């Protein structure tokens, strides 16, 4: 199952590759780029850009993407509800990334749909 | 032809002099009383070399020079042949002062440029540079002198007429400013910390407004004490201000073609000597 | 009464020689010293706080001794682990700790170090929620930890920083004490979810299904696959300033690094030594993993040092960094035990009877230790050294007027004849 999954996801990344690379070409915001790197299933370059753009905590958080740690899942979702109940303002792409950590990015209440 | 050298430095043992002029060249001499035999010329700057400065011989033969081209150039003699081993130009304007630390600190350098910055360049294990910079003064920095100590510190003279005293902090990893001092009406040309490990510490701050304030701090606590060396403006703008090691004599290089000398007396006030 | 002490130790020896396992002796020695540590400590002349600490120290020594000699001596050799390349890093880490006893010893010692680490009391009046002050002032355009890093720290309210300081310091003390569960609880409950998440990266990846040989300890995969990455990510985060010094300190510890000066300046012999053994350990694991191609090249984002110190050298450095503490006579024994150069030091302090007489605990401790050693490892301490030690301690039992319990100590020579 893991093998099959890895090949499928490497392939999908082969397909979406140029689309996203175009999008990264045109972004004017670093956190958005970090998100797009997550769109290419490149956890490491997201982590690196985070680091570089001085977004370090996020960077650490990013390193969890692809371990399915349910603790992290429910924590990320929790953070999202707390924001989506008051939370005067949260950056549009940080919330997207948290939603990825939630494990249910459309299935959701901060939805990437 | 050498109508205008801007700086000269002597080595620890005083056998090898290094003058630097406006034609960009840095000439090295083997001094011997009357006869300083020219041994070298060093061309690697894109503007007048403002200052030169040997390092402690503990680090071989190193000489960091700073010039108008905004670049600090580290040089080194190698088997009797000079070679620019490093460079440090993270300053967007003319670099004015460059002075090494006490050799107990490592091989630290102190750069001070007109972009209101002052850096402390470490030279790591690969000999490569490790710059940790700070903003020092608004309209530019004319000079920056090191302090000896046994809690490191230095002084900086500004273009906003300030005189700042910075100190290292492990919490910050960058030198944290601890005290600023105001007393001049024009660009603070030069500032000097005195090497006297005596009851108090002395600072001679020469300036463009033809004054030389002396900041004498009682000790580690009680702040400085303003003392206009003499209370009449010097016939012309003052440039340099240097302490003596043995004695605490002060040498003042005014733009009036002699160098004056001032010694502290038992009044606490300062008196000419020469 | 307290001038009972020797009895307690003597008492333990009685019980041992009489139920004719010897590790209990030491365990009791520990408890004995600890009990005494309490006595001198509670209500006392401020001349007692000193000898109270010398008893607490005594106790820690007996504990360290128990731990190490138990592992070294109760060594009855188990079954080797057979990994495959498909196996997770988690298993390789485990294998490493099984096979390399030199290094596991480092673990044992770190465990002991943590055991005896001080932690502040849980911060009271902690606020409802994170960065509440900044949010309320308006000006947090994003509520994520990295926002004031993206642009000037001037964003965060002073009080918020002050509280982040309280938090990160508390978390740090808990981490140095081994209290990882409590740290995660605090993170969760204090609305520091993202920091919590950071603390979760501590585990190497295991999958009970693949890594069969731990399908007992686990029912579910756990830990994080791209750990070399995680580790560089954390370390880099640790080097980024504009973070609280304790937060940076935390990430330093997690990356197998040495925390910043502002925090490290307050660490003592134990704390500092701990920090550096942690470094040895971290480096050694990551090297073990590289030698087995279980690290992927993509993850080597950044340079971390690859050269592990030896426990010998760490001790020498930490020593020179804490000379006063280093030189304390039971902490010398602590080190002596750590390096195993222990009979070595026994025979040594023996010749210092030929400024050991000036401090009272010492002559006792060395004697009882020597006894324990030759009980557990017959041959351990030179016959002569036992003779000399007991001789001198006995003459103090006489100077204290406790002749009553001298026969017990006699049970180790034919020289006893002469009493």
């Amino acid at each position: 199952k893991k093998e099959r999954h890895c090949r499928l996801t490497s392939w999908i990344v082969s397909q979406i590759g140029p689309e996203i690379e175009e999008k990264i070409r045109n972004s004017s915001n670093e956190i958005e780029q970090i998100f797009l790197y997550l769109l290419l299933n490149d956890v490491v370059r997201a982590s690196k850009l985070a680091i570089e753009s001085k977004n370090g905590h996020l960077s650490v958080l990013i390193s969890y993407l692809g371990s399915n740690d349910p603790r992290i899942r429910d924590l990320a979702e929790l953070q999202l509800q707390k924001w989506s109940t008051g939370g005067c303002s949260i950056d549009k792409n940080i919330s997207k990334i948290y939603k990825l950590l939630s494990g249910s990015p459309f299935e959701g209440l901060f939805s990437l749909k | 032809h050498n109508e205008l050298i801007h700086d000269a430095v002597l080595d620890y043992y005083g056998k090898r002099l290094a003058t630097c002029s406006s034609d960009k060249t840095i000439k090295i001499f083997e001094v011997e009383g009357e006869t300083h035999k020219l041994i070298d010329t060093l061309t690697g700057h894109e503007g007048p070399v403002w200052r030169v400065d040997w390092a402690h011989p503990k680090f071989g033969t190193i000489l960091a020079s700073c010039s108008y081209d905004g670049k600090v150039l580290i040089w080194k003699e190698e088997n009797g042949r000079w070679s620019q081993i490093a460079v440090h130009a993270v300053h967007s304007a003319s670099v004015n002062s460059v002075q090494w630390a006490p050799h107990e600190y490592g091989p630290l350098l102190l750069v001070a440029s007109s972009d209101g910055k002052v850096s402390v360049v470490e030279f790591k294990e690969n000999g490569t540079t490790s710059p940790i910079i700070i903003d020092a003064h608004a309209i530019g920095v004319n000079s920056a002198s090191w302090a000896p100590a046994t809690s490191r510190k230095f002084v900086t003279g500004g273009a906003d007429n300030l005189v700042k005293i910075w100190k290292y902090n492990s919490d910050a990893q960058t030198y944290v400013l601890e005290s600023t001092l105001e007393g001049h009406s024009d660009w603070v040309r030069d500032v000097a910390w005195s090497p006297t490990v005596l009851l108090r510490s002395y600072l001679a701050s020469v300036s463009q407004d033809r004054t030389c304030i002396i900041w004498t701090q009682d000790n580690e606590q009680g702040p400085w004490k303003k003392t206009l060396l003499k209370e009449e403006k010097f016939p012309d703008v003052l440039w340099r201000a240097s302490w003596s090691l043995s004695g605490n004599v002060l040498a003042l290089s005014g733009g009036d073609n002699k160098v004056t000398l001032w010694k502290e007396n038992l009044e606490g006030k300062w008196e000419p000597a020469g | 009464y307290q001038t009972e002490r020797f009895t307690k130790f003597s008492d333990t020896l009685k019980e041992f020689k009489i139920e004719q396992d010897p590790f209990n002796i030491i365990r009791e020695f520990r408890s004995a010293a600890g009990q005494l540590a309490l006595d001198l400590a509670n209500s006392g002349d401020e001349s007692n706080v000193i000898s109270s600490k010398d008893w607490e120290l005594e106790a820690r020594f007996w504990h360290l001794v128990e731990l190490l000699l138990v592992f070294r001596n109760a060594d009855l050799d188990l079954d080797e682990m057979e990994l495959h390349p498909y196996n997770s890093r988690g298993l390789f880490e485990k294998k490493l700790m099984q096979d390399n006893k030199q290094l596991y010893q480092i673990w044992i010692v770190m465990v002991w170090l943590k055991e005896n680490t001080y932690v502040m009391e849980r911060p009271k009046n902690v606020p409802t929620s994170k960065w509440l002050n900044s949010i309320t002032s308006g000006g947090l355009k994003s509520c994520d930890l990295d926002f004031p890093l993206r642009e000037n720290t001037n964003v965060l309210d002073v009080k918020d920083k002050e509280e982040d300081h309280i938090f990160f310091k508390y978390i740090y003390e808990l981490i140095l004490a081994g209290a990882i569960d409590e740290a995660l609880e605090e993170a969760k409950l204090s609305d520091n979810i993202s920091i919590c998440m950071i603390l979760c990266g501590i585990q190497e990846y295991l999958n009970p299904v693949i890594d069969t040989q731990i399908a007992n300890e686990f029912n579910t995969q756990q830990g994080i696959k791209k750990h070399s990455l995680w580790r560089r990510t954390v370390y880099s985060l640790s080097q980024q300033a504009g973070l609280d010094p304790y937060e940076r300190a935390i990430y330093s510890y997690l990356s197998g690094a040495i925390p910043n000066q502002e925090v490290l300046q307050y660490s003592d012999w134990e704390s500092d030594l701990h920090i550096h053994l942690n470094q040895i350990l971290q480096t050694e694991i990551e090297n073990y993993l590289l030698e087995n191609n279980q690290v992927g090249t993509d993850e080597l984002i950044l340079p971390l040092p690859s050269h592990a110190l030896t426990v010998q050298e760490v001790l020498n450095r930490v020593a020179s960094r804490h000379p006063s503490e280093s030189e304390h006579p039971i902490r010398v024994l602590m080190a002596s035990v750590i390096l195993d150069s222990l009979p070595s030091v026994i025979h040594s302090s023996v010749e210092m009877l030929l400024d050991i007489i000036d401090k009272p605990y010492l002559l006792r401790i060395v004697t009882h230790l020597a006894i324990c050693l030759d009980i557990i490892n017959p041959g351990s301490v030179e016959e002569v050294d036992k003779s000399k030690l007991i001789t001198t301690y006995i003459s103090l039992l006489k100077l204290q007027g406790l002749y009553e319990n001298i026969p017990i100590y006699a049970t180790f020579l034919n020289e006893s004849d002469c009493l």
